[PDB]
């Protein structure tokens, strides 16, 4: 004996179908960057070497059919194996959060590259003395920046004064022009 | 037997015109080019010295060293067809008639790729994809009379060294066999050598 | 050795540099994710010109041509 | 300048204050000590994406804001440094794209297509001696 | 492998607190066997086990660890050895005791101390495919015989550090290739079926 | 011990090439050639010759460089069979007069090998088939006088240093150890089982 197959969703007809939005909602949460669900909810409806192919066959889908741009009625005709609370609850998250999955999906052809600013953070300080003179006054920034790249997060820090940030700065600017005739 | 074919039907109108500066040459001259044609393709890496002789020529004739280029390029077209291929002497005679080289001249140039391609033919092989090519191996064999956990031990051991080229460079790869180890991996090396000389 | 486990790509225009004011060229881009011995799994991703891409996907029908009749 | 003197001036004191106290031993530093001299942690500054609630939500997606199902914004992020750092961001996008031609906007992408149409229509040692000499 | 002393002989005294005689089977098999590491944390079973002082239990593992691999290091064959490595204070029932649990377990040690020497990276597995190669980007048409040799590798993990003990690498051989290896691995075969070398 | 009496040297295509050139090489320079060769054998890092002695070779000899190369190869390969083997000097002779090598290019090896040879040898069995060795002892005695958290010491500390050469990267590592007087006493123990496992083998 073993279940059907088909649609990949062939999974979901194990579930109790009440628990069918809780489980969907979430895991397009994790698509989007937020927390998957977890197993200890679900432990009595899937194996535990099971549940790990729940999640990766329900985000390929929810993927998929955004991704394509599918007319309602042809996702309906993919649902047709379902428990028709299943297909209903699936044609609600896709109305309700198909703008949300659409944006990570543009944040994931950024990652077709090399390397990625993940995240920056800024400091401004003031230079007051050095070994080599008394009455320094500088002002300085300093600009961290945290580079995804083969998988791993590498710090990076740049130091800058006055006249290299308002050369950093013009740079950007003329790159803003162009994007903003593009966006 | 054999059967007339060209290369490809895609080729520049310039080849044309480069077998008619080839048919504007002396037999000598024809000649003379195309022994140094081939006399670079048997030491493809010779580009250097294929460009002094490209030089000596073009000086020798007071032929245009660009024309002469024309020429090498165009030429050039079919041998890299032909040897894919693996096409007749015919065949790529029959391709530069076609290109409009005189059938004397085209047939010299067919001969003499007749005669090196059986070498050019072992060559092209030779480029072909390998995996981590093993191209040396040094070996010591011994015995274990002591060790800093017993006085007395008398274990004997094979250590190889493998040098494997991994493209642009190579690695060592140093492996330890036991007694038991190397008889097992010298009996699986001869099925290899059988079923390597036996196929279908 | 290595087997590919996914393959994307993406189609785009590169349209100005701060060196040249219209570069605008398309290329396409490849990201290949391959599983080592173990299953280490890694990410490799490549540029291609419009050009080289028409190479790459002719040279692909070769060898789906000699595969059947090996 | 008044402003500078002011800040000087605070400055000055923050150093009297800290060349006033001792260095103490780190497996003895209570949480004040450890932020002044240095062996405290500090947490980085990364962000999360949100999701938030539109007043202007109908249909559907209304019905799934209006629900348990869509969590409280700043709860959405486990750690409050991280959570911190996510609503500055979430915050901080909003500002840039408020604060920010058809003919020349459909002009640029007509420029770009004729250059992919122009792209593409182009398809329009003793052992290597001894192999050498007695196994080659 | 250095001698005992007086102060380990008074540590195996402690073996008189122990529990069973079975308990100082184990310490006398896991001190052998234990690393350093390891005796940290076979400290901590000794410590629950006899409830003797932290001390004691260190000092016990290690006169243990000391006099088993003395015994395995020198080979003593006979219980007449052995116990003339113990002093005559020592306590005889508890003395005639470790002399036969060292019996026993000194066949095992010698072949357990072998496998662990230090050498090069050993062979774990070897396995290989020959392959006809048929076509290429560059030759319409092949018939060109190939082996590939796959080799699994192990190292001493205290000298991986970050990396995996174990890794694979294939090599690929022609049989021109092939068979200069052959003659070389054939001399050593043909000077071991007499028992010693040409 | 034995010597296989077959053909130490093998005819081939390329040595048949060479045995003629070697043949017309000049006896007046062969000699001189093989001594730098034999000399050099035992490195592998190292070539015998630069390229400009090479072209002093190839004007001398009017070879050209792969041609030379190639001689320069099988020389090599002559004597390396000769190193593996050790043969005796007659039996050398022999061998080569089987490759119809001519009999004063024959009596010129005998010579170099005789008395270069079994230095030679000697340097082969040295090698090492390890990707580390050993390379460099030194040491340094200190005492030890104060630190911050005791006054008024007296402690003779040694340092070591270890050079090891890993020979896969052409790098030497240095590698420092400590010492306070008991612990180099106690390696000092460990080296004494050394030297009488090696004093066990003769």
């Amino acid at each position: 004996m073993e279940p059907e197959e088909g649609t990949p969703l062939w999974r979901l007809q194990k579930l109790p179908a009440e628990l069918g939005p809780q489980l969907l909602h979430k895991i397009i949460d994790g698509i989007c960057g937020r927390a998957y669900p977890v197993y200890q909810d679900y432990h009595t409806v899937w194996e535990s070497e099971e549940w790990m192919h729940v999640l990766e066959d329900i985000a390929k889908f929810f993927k998929a059919i955004v991704g394509k741009n599918l007319p309602d009625e042809e996702i309906f005709q993919q649902l047709n194996q379902l428990n028709s609370l299943h297909q209903e609850t699936i044609m609600k998250c896709v109305k309700s959060r198909k703008d949300e999955i659409k944006q990570a999906l543009s944040r994931e052809i950024v990652a077709i590259s090399s390397a990625q600013l993940q995240d920056f953070d800024w400091q401004v300080k003031l230079a007051l003395s050095s070994d080599k003179i008394a009455a320094l006054r500088m002002p300085l920034l300093s600009l961290h920046l945290d580079v995804k790249e083969n998988g791993e997060v590498k710090p990076y820090s740049i130091e800058m004064s006055r006249e290299e940030l308002q050369n950093l700065i013009q740079s950007l600017e003329a790159a803003n022009k162009v994007v903003l005739q593009l966006k | 037997m054999g059967r007339l074919h060209c290369t490809e039907d895609p080729v520049p109108e310039a080849v044309g015109g480069d077998m008619q500066q080839l048919n504007q040459l002396g037999a000598q001259q024809f000649s003379a080019l195309t022994e140094v044609l081939f006399h670079f393709l048997t030491e493809p890496k010779e580009v250097e010295r294929f460009l002094a002789q490209l030089s000596e020529f073009a000086t020798t004739n007071q032929i245009s060293l660009g024309s002469l280029r024309s020429i090498v390029k165009s030429l050039l077209l079919v041998p890299n067809g032909a040897l894919k291929k693996s096409l007749t002497a015919k065949q790529v005679q029959a391709d530069f008639i076609t290109l409009g080289l005189s059938e004397e001249k085209a047939t010299y140039f067919s001969e003499k790729w007749k005669q090196n391609a059986p070498t050019l033919a072992r060559w092209a092989i030779g480029q072909t994809l390998m995996i981590n090519q093993l191209i040396d191996m040094e070996w010591k064999f011994g015995v274990t009379s002591g060790s800093s956990e017993l006085e007395k031990v008398g274990s004997i051991f094979l250590q190889l060294k493998l040098v494997v080229k991994k493209g642009n460079q190579t690695e060592n790869v140093y492996i330890e066999l036991t007694l038991p180890q190397f008889y097992s991996f010298l009996h699986e090396m001869e099925r290899v050598r059988t079923s390597m000389e036996c196929f279908c | 050795t290595n087997q590919l486990v996914d393959f994307q790509w993406k189609l785009g225009m590169a349209v100005s540099s701060d060196t040249c004011r219209s570069l605008k060229y398309p290329y396409v881009a490849v990201m290949l994710k391959v599983a080592d011995h173990s299953g280490q799994v890694k990410t490799k991703c490549f540029e291609m010109t419009i050009p080289q891409f028409q190479n790459f996907y002719r040279q692909f029908k070769e060898i789906a041509a000699v595969i059947e009749t090996v | 300048a008044g402003d500078s003197a002011i800040l000087l001036r605070a400055i000055g004191s923050q150093i009297r204050d800290q060349l006033a106290l001792p260095w103490v031993p780190p497996h003895l530093r209570t949480p004040k000590l450890q932020h002044l001299q240095g062996s405290a942690l500090q947490k980085p500054f990364h962000a999360s994406r949100l999701v938030v609630p539109e007043l202007s939500s109908r249909g559907e997606p209304r019905e799934f804001q209006a629900s348990p199902l869509l969590l409280p914004v700043p709860t959405q992020v486990p750690q409050p440094v991280g959570r911190v750092a996510s609503l500055l961001e979430h915050h901080a996008l909003q500002l840039c794209q408020q604060t920010g031609t058809r003919a020349q906007r459909q002009r640029l992408q007509k420029q770009l297509t004729e250059h992919l149409r122009q792209s593409w229509g182009l398809l329009g040692s003793r052992f290597t001696h001894s192999e050498k000499f007695t196994f080659h | 492998m250095a001698a005992l002393t007086a102060e380990h002989f008074a540590a195996l005294q402690s073996l008189l607190k122990a529990s069973s005689k079975d308990v100082v089977r184990q310490l006398c098999q896991e001190s052998f066997s234990s690393s350093a590491l390891g005796l940290k944390k076979l400290l901590d079973v000794t410590c629950s086990s006899l409830s003797v002082t932290q001390e004691e239990a260190e000092e016990l593992l290690q006169a243990l660890h000391r006099l088993t691999r003395l015994v395995a290091f020198r080979d003593l064959s006979s219980a007449e050895a052995i116990l003339a490595l113990f002093p005559e204070n020592f306590h005889q029932n508890l003395k005639n005791l470790l002399t036969k649990i060292i019996l026993e377990h000194v066949s095992t040690w010698r072949t357990e101390a072998q496998a662990n020497q230090i050498s090069l990276p050993r062979l774990v597995d070897l396995d290989w495919r020959v392959d006809i190669k048929t076509s290429s980007d560059s030759i319409s048409r092949m018939a060109v015989p190939t082996c590939l040799l796959q080799m699994k590798i192990q190292e001493d993990p205290s000298l991986c550090g970050d990396k995996p003990s174990i890794s694979a690498v294939t090599v690929e051989l022609s049989k021109e290739t092939l068979d200069t290896m052959l003659d070389g691995l054939g001399r050593i075969r043909d000077q071991l079926s007499a028992v010693a070398s040409k | 011990m034995a010597v296989p009496a077959a053909l130490i040297l093998r005819e081939s295509p390329s040595m048949k090439k060479a045995v003629s050139l070697i043949n017309a090489i000049d006896t007046g320079r062969f000699p001189r050639l093989l001594t730098r060769i034999l000399q050099k054998l035992h490195l592998k890092a190292e070539s015998s010759f630069s390229e400009e002695e090479e072209e002093k070779l190839q004007a001398a000899f009017s070879l050209e460089k792969q041609d030379l190369h190639l001689v320069l190869e099988t020389i090599s390969f002559i004597l390396e069979q000769a190193v593996y083997h050790n043969v005796k000097p007659a039996a050398l002779q022999q061998q080569l007069e089987n490759i119809h090598l001519r009999q004063d290019k024959a009596e010129a090896f005998v010579n170099t090998w005789s008395s270069m040879g079994q230095e030679t040898v000697e340097k082969f069995r040295q090698r090492i088939l390890a990707p580390c060795k050993l390379e460099t002892v030194g040491w340094q005695l200190n005492l030890q006088m104060a630190h911050s958290a005791q006054a008024k010491l007296k402690s003779p500390q040694a340092v070591l240093q270890l050079g090891v050469n890993n020979e896969d990267s052409k790098s030497l590592e240095k590698v420092l150890v400590e010492f306070s007087h008991k612990e180099l006493f106690d390696f000092y123990n460990k080296l004494e089982t050394i030297q009488a496992q090696l004093d066990s083998l003769t």
